[PDB]
């Protein structure tokens, strides 16, 4: 069908890959926010138990 | 001690999506080039039942021909 | 006091076992250990009732005889 229209298929691979790349954008926007999510909940609470803290980044 | 039902995590970075999954794929030099051929096609001919070709396609004796069928010139 | 670091501790172990391994079967034994970790808790803290119940018991025949002397001495007095 894209054919039928008539159009080089460049401009079909370039909007492929600019939808690829904003896809890769917000998976890494969400990896990045649950990353820091993360690490502000782990250094928020270090006082609860320092002991059960330090088992968790010997072993990580 | 040890808690109770602690394991072994998985290798540090495996395959995820994390990565550039694209210049891992080797993909990289076709995005950056990237980012009509009906004109591409324009240019070696004239301009780009169009109706009926396509329904043709959506499904999916040269000489003794010329000998039977004859055009009048005029 | 030791379940409670476990349970945190794989919830924790859960969150990045995801990135770790997504197309692993073993995330969804961890909901389940979750699963079970939380039927645990549940049964373990059910244990105390058994006992606080009886406790109740107890206050029942004590009042009556806080309330039966208070009786008789009233009555004398009248």
């Amino acid at each position: 069908e894209y054919i039928d229209q008539g159009r080089n298929p460049q401009l079909y691979t370039k909007e492929c890959l600019e939808r690829a790349l904003a896809k890769n954008e917000q998976v890494k926007g969400k990896i990045d926010t649950m990353k820091k999510f993360k690490s502000l909940l782990i250094q928020e609470l270090s006082k609860v138990f320092p002991e059960d803290m330090a088992k968790y980044r010997s072993i990580r | 001690g040890p808690f109770y039902l602690m394991r072994e995590l998985p290798g540090s970075t495996e395959l995820t999506g994390s990565t550039n999954l694209i210049t891992h794929y080797n993909l990289e030099q076709a995005y950056n080039k990237f980012c009509d051929l009906p004109g591409m096609i324009d240019l070696p001919g004239s301009h780009d039942r169009s109706l009926i070709e396509k329904p043709p396609i959506l499904s999916s004796g040269t000489m003794l021909a010329g000998f039977r069928l004859h055009t009048g010139p005029l | 006091r030791k379940l409670n670091m476990s349970i945190l501790i794989n919830f924790l172990d859960l969150l990045d076992i995801l990135i770790r391994s997504p197309g692993s079967i073993k995330r969804e034994e961890k909901l389940e250990d979750l699963k079970l970790l939380f039927v645990h808790v549940h049964h373990l803290i059910n244990e105390y009732r058994p006992h606080q119940a009886r406790e109740t018991l107890r206050v029942m025949m004590e009042v009556q005889k806080r309330q039966r002397l208070e009786t008789a001495e009233r009555f004398q007095k009248h």
